């Protein structure tokens, strides 16, 4: 009857929907590759969807996906086995080389912009008149690493202007230069800011930004990847 | 076999047990010690279900059902064909689920990401355990647990609920439901909002999160923001399950009468219990 | 113990954000409301502005009139006694006309007339609110995904209070306005239709409801887990994939053998959610119009 027709139709619809959804979700990262970067023989049963194009605001261009995929950066890893499916060992210092959990993506070397075309993220000192509105103000506190040594001191908060949120702490090092630390990777305490991801000796290695009052998407990725990578790679210098 | 961007993340390390022994992939799947454990537990579980099927004398997926020991067995063991298989399958399930969570932890550690996902999953596991382990233990028999069958588990839900009248009257169940409904509402809105920004009117530039905040302030006078919405979805879905587990752990233990009668405590308050008129006077 | 980004450690505030202009009639925006530091631990601290406009006024007025029509009936049932009002709050109920009145608007006020009036106000409130989800997206140049999603919820609501009663031939089939009574209505509906557990559209609606919680737990946890790489900035991750979007995808590829993108997760999201009420409204609409007894139907499969 009509209910039988409804249910049968629904299942046909649902198969169609899942096919649509899976192929939509193949707009990045496909075709699949062998470990050497060449196209894999087996691409699975879903084909790539027809490309769509996103128009980016503020003259930044467009993005068309699916599109030719490439890392656009060297990857300092090598095989540890003679067959597919094993780990790839860092050929150098994985924190410096940006691989494993220290990885970064070659994102656009421009700052993310707000809806008005201004830099989305700014040091609070340059953001009129943004200020700490609740919680312990981290500015001025010593910054301790997982080796329990002081690596520097907080000199500003970098804030997301349209979303009114703390995004980074700016930390000045012993040599007077600064680095950005992701807000998600620090613990603000009463007398210090604690960073479990990095021992104090790794702070100098945090990727620097090219201009002192802005940060590009590329620079954010290198900074965040490097800091997260310390969880695995500074484990020898941590320490309860 | 690899996403185009995948290789740089496939480094050694992050394992919880076994060092490098199981540090590898099979096609897309990470293995790890807990991948091996999941396979063992799942495989044994599935084999035992197929054996339970033989003893039941059916292979139909809509008919296969693995029932726990009858109430007379209390919390003891039972013959395999009479509840023992359920008991072993349940240990297998638990082993598989917990192994799955711990394998998710190894994957987090290799990827340098937060542990939020397996943390969240552990809520679902705790709800499963409330029904098959915690509640039956507190009530004193395995037989109060649900059977493993597609339709029989629904018989269990209906029979269990109607034991206490209309189960709608469980107040923890009311809260659980509210979180379920609110979660689906927020899921719809989040999905829609992001897509409406990423896919604007024809020919227009992608909108920004400023536009997402704007749309929602225009609409209801508030926007939780892009961080807040993901905090929210996580909170609503975990709260729904927390209150689901709560609503069942208190049923047949601290409250075992008709749930509708629980509400009399409010009606019977001295100040108004005896004023005429209304529904209850 | 690491920081988990469930609550913020430090809040910042700057000038009140008045929002994007695009094509919005700015004459119709309120001023900004207060700032709530409480809210700001978890979400945005800012309240307002809100957009008013005449459609806005209509929905609000209508919605209030719906609420007040029910509330006046409740006071009446309480015999105008505040103590009895609060005591019996969850027990009062504004009920639809008796079956005998069919679909006519000729029932007495105290016996269904008032239910129809409240229902009328609800109808205009919801539909004018739907218009508003479309128009606020339009004025901003945005897609219409919100109004499309809202329409799926509206579908179940329309099925329950309007389409199913019309097709059954009487307002008596609709849902009463009351806390306990709507629950009794729900239980009764299932009992009277041979147990909704046998309605495949009810089982589907459940799979999607549970699936919504599974999916929001998955997505919310994933985004928080990659917030240390800016993962919640999803629009710019769509435009320019970062290590947040890659680590998220790979968590899932390594776990379950497949994954999403930053854009496409939002499509699994919207559909998982809207299919709750889409399949639901279908299951209810068929109940009593085409199928009297789901258990019986299920025995014939058809
Ligand atoms: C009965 C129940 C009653 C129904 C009631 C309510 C239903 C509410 C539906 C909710 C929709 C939510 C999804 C939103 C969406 O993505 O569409 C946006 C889309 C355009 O987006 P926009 O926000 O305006 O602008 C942004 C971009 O331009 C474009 O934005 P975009 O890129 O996000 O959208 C692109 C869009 C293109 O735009 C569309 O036209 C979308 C279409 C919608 C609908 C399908 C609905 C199905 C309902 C279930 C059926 C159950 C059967 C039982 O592509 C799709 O959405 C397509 C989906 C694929 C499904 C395929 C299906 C399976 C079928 C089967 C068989 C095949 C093989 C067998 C194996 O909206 C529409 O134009 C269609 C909406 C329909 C209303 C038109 C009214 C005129 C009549
Ligand atoms: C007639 C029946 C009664 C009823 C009696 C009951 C009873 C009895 C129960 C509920 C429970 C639920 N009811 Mg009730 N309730 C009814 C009316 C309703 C109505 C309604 C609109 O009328 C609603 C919305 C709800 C909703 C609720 C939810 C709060 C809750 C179910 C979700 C849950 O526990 O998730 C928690 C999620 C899980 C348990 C899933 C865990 C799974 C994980 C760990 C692993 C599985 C994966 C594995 C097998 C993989 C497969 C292989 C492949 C990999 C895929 N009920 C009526 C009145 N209700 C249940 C509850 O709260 O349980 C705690 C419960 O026991
Ligand atoms: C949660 C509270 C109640 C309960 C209430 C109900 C009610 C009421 C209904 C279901 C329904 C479902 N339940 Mg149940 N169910 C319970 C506990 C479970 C458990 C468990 C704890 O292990 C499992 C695996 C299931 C699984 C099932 C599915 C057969 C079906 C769709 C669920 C879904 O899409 O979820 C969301 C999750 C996803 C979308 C992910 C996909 C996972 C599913 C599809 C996996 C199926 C597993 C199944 C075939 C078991 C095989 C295991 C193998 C041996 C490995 N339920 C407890 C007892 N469940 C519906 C149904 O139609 O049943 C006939 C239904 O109406
Ligand atoms: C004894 C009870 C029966 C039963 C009888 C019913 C009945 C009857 C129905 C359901 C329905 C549902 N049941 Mg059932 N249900 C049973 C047992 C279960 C169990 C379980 C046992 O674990 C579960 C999990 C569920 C789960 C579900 C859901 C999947 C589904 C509702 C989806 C929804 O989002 O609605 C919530 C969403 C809405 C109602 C949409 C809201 C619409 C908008 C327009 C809101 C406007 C509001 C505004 C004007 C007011 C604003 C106020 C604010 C302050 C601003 N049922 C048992 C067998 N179930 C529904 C369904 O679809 O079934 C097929 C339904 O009609
Ligand atoms: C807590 C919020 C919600 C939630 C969260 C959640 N679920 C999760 C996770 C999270 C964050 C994932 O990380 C994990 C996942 O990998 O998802 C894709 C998962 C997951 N949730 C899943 C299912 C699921 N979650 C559910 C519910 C929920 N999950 C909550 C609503 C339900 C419901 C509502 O019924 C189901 C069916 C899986 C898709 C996945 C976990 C997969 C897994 O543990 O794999 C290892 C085990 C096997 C491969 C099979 C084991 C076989 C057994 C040994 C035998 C079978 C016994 C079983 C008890 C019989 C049941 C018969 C039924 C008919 C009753
Ligand atoms: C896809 C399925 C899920 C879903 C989707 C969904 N719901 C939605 C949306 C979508 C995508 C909309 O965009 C729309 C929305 O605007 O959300 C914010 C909405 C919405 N879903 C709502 C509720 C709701 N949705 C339901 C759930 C669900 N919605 C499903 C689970 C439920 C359940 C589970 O029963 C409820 C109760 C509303 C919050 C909103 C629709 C708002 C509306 O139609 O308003 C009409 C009435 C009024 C304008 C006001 C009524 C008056 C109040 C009773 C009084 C108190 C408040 C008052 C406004 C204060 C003002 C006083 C001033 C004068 C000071
Ligand atoms: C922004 O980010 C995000 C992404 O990325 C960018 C994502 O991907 C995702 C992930 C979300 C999706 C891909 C959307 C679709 C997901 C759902 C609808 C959730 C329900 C999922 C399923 C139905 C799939 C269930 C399949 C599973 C659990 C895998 C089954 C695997 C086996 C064969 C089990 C056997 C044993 C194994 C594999 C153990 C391992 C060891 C060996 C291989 C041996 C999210 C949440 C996200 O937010
Ligand atoms: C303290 O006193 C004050 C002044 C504050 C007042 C207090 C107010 C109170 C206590 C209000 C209480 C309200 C309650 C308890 C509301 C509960 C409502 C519930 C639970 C509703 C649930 C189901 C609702 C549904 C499904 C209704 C759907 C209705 C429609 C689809 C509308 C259909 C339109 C019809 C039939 C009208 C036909 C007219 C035309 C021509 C369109
Ligand atoms: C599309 O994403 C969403 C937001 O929009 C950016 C929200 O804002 C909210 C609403 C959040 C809350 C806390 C409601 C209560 C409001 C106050 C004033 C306390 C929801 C559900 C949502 O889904
Ligand atoms: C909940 C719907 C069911 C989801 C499972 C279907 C999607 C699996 C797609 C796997 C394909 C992955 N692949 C080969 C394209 O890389
Ligand atoms: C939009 C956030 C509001 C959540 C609404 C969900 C309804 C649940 C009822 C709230 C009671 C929960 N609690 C823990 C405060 O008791
Ligand atoms: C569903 C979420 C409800 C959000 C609550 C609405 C807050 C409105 C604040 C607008 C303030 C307007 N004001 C006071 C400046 O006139
Ligand atoms: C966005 C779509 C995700 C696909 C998830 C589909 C889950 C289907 C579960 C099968 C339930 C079938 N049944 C018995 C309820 O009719
Ligand atoms: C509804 C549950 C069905 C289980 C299948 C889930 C989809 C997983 C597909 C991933 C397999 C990818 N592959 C082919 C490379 O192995
Ligand atoms: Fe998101």
């Amino acid at each position: 009857d009509l209910a039988s027709l409804a249910i049968y139709s629904f299942w046909i619809f649902l198969a169609g929907l899942i096919y649509y959804l899976q192929t939509e979700n193949m707009r990045e990262g496909y075709p699949l590759e062998n470990e050497d970067g060449t196209p894999a023989a087996n691409q699975g049963p879903f084909p790539l969807p027809k490309p769509k194009t996103f128009i980016l605001p503020h003259g930044r261009g467009t993005l068309t996906v699916p599109g030719p995929e490439s890392e656009d950066r060297p990857i300092a890893l090598a095989r540890t086995a003679v067959s597919e499916g094993f780990p790839h060992a860092p050929t150098g210092d994985p924190m410096k080389d940006g691989v494993g959990p220290a990885s970064w993506v070659a994102r656009r070397d421009l700052p993310e912009l707000d809806g008005h075309g201004h830099n989305k993220i700014k040091p609070m000192k340059a953001a009129a008149g943004f200020h700490v509105s609740a919680g312990k103000n981290p500015i001025g506190l010593p910054v301790r690493g997982c080796d329990l040594e002081i690596a520097g001191k907080v000199v500003d908060i970098w804030v997301d202007i349209p979303e009114q949120m703390a995004r980074f702490l700016e930390v000045e090092l012993k040599d007077g230069s600064t680095r950005l630390l992701p807000m998600q990777m620090v613990k603000v305490q009463s007398n210090r800011v604690h960073v479990n991801a990095l021992s104090s000796d790794l702070f100098a290695g945090i990727p620097t930004i090219k201009s002192p009052t802005e940060v590009t998407l590329l620079e954010e990725d290198k900074i965040c990847g490097y800091v997260a990578g310390g969880l695995m790679y500074a484990a020898p210098k941590r320490k309860s | 076999a690899l996403l185009s961007f995948e290789r740089k993340y496939r480094v050694p390390g992050g394992t919880l047990v076994g060092g490098n022994l199981f540090d590898f992939w099979v096609g897309p799947f990470y293995v790890g010690f807990f991948g091996v454990a999941t396979f063992f537990f799942a495989a044994l579980g599935i084999i035992l279900i197929a054996w339970s099927a033989v003893l039941q004398g059916t292979w139909n997926p809509q008919l296969i059902s693995v029932y726990p020991p009858a109430l007379e067995y209390g919390l003891g063991g039972a013959p395999l064909a009479k509840g023992g298989l359920w008991q072993i399958i349940t240990i297998c399930a638990t082993g598989a689920f917990v192994s799955w969570a711990l394998r998710e932890v190894e994957i987090c550690r290799k990827l340098g990401i937060g542990y939020h996902i397996p943390f969240a999953f552990a809520f679902a596991i705790l709800a499963y355990l409330t029904l098959v382990l915690f509640r039956p233990v507190m009530m004193g028999a395995w037989g109060y647990a649900f059977p493993y069958g597609i339709w029989t588990h629904l018989d269990w839900v209906s029979n269990t609920g109607y034991t206490y009248g209309n189960f709608h009257y469980n107040p923890a169940h009311m809260i659980a439901i509210s979180f379920f409904f609110t979660n689906a509402l927020a899921l719809a809105l989040h999905g829609a909002l992001v897509l409406s920004a990423a896919n604007p009117e024809k020919g227009k530039e992608m909108r920004t999160p400023d536009h997402e905040d704007t749309f929602f302030r225009d609409l209801v006078g508030y926007s939780i923001g892009t961080l807040g919405i993901h905090r929210l979805g996580l909170l609503l879905s975990l709260s729904a399950v927390f209150f689901s587990a709560l609503c069942m752990i208190i049923t047949g233990t601290i409250w075992f009468d008709q749930w509708v009668d629980w509400w009399q405590w409010w009606v019977k308050l001295p100040w108004w219990a005896n004023i005429p008129g209304g529904i209850n006077g | 113990a690491e920081y988990q980004n469930i609550f913020s450690q430090v809040q910042v505030r700057g000038p009140a954000d008045l929002g994007m202009t695009e094509d919005v009639n700015l004459a119709n925006r309120s001023g900004v409301g207060p700032f709530s530091t409480l809210l700001g631990w978890f979400g945005n601290a800012q309240l307002g502005p809100i957009y008013l406009g005449s459609l806005g006024v209509l929905s609000l007025f209508s919605g209030l009139m719906w609420f007040f029509t029910i509330g006046i009936w409740f006071w009446y049932q309480a015999g105008w006694n505040p103590a009895v009002f609060l005591r019996d709050l969850f027990f009062f109920s504004l009920e639809p006309p008796a079956p005998e009145y069919g679909l006519s608007f000729a029932a007495p006020l105290k016996e269904g007339g008032l239910w129809l009036i409240a229902s009328f106000f609800m109808f205009v409130a919801v539909w004018s609110w739907w218009g508003r989800t479309y128009l606020r997206a339009q004025a901003l140049g945005m897609g219409k995904h919100t109004a499309w999603a809202f329409l799926s919820a509206i579908w179940l609501w329309m099925v329950l209070g309007f389409i199913r009663p019309i097709l059954m031939g009487s307002w008596s089939e609709a849902v009463p306005y009351g806390i306990f009574s709507h629950l009794d209505w729900t239980n009764n509906f299932s009992l009277v239709h041979g147990n909704l557990f046998y309605n495949p559209f009810h089982g589907l609606s459940i799979a999607f409801l549970y699936g919504s919680a599974l999916l929001f737990a998955m997505h919310g946890a994933t985004i928080l887990a990659v917030s240390r790489f800016g993962g919640e900035r999803e629009l710019e991750q769509i435009a320019d994939r970062g290590t947040a979007a890659e680590r998220a995808a790979l968590f899932w590829r390594w776990t379950m053998g497949f994954n999403a993108t930053m854009e496409g997760i939002h499509r699994w999201a919207i559909w998982m959610a809207v299919l709750v009420t889409l399949t639901g409204g279908i299951g209810i609409l068929l109940s009593g119009t085409v199928v009297d007894n789901w258990y019986v139907w299920g025995q014939n499969h058809g």
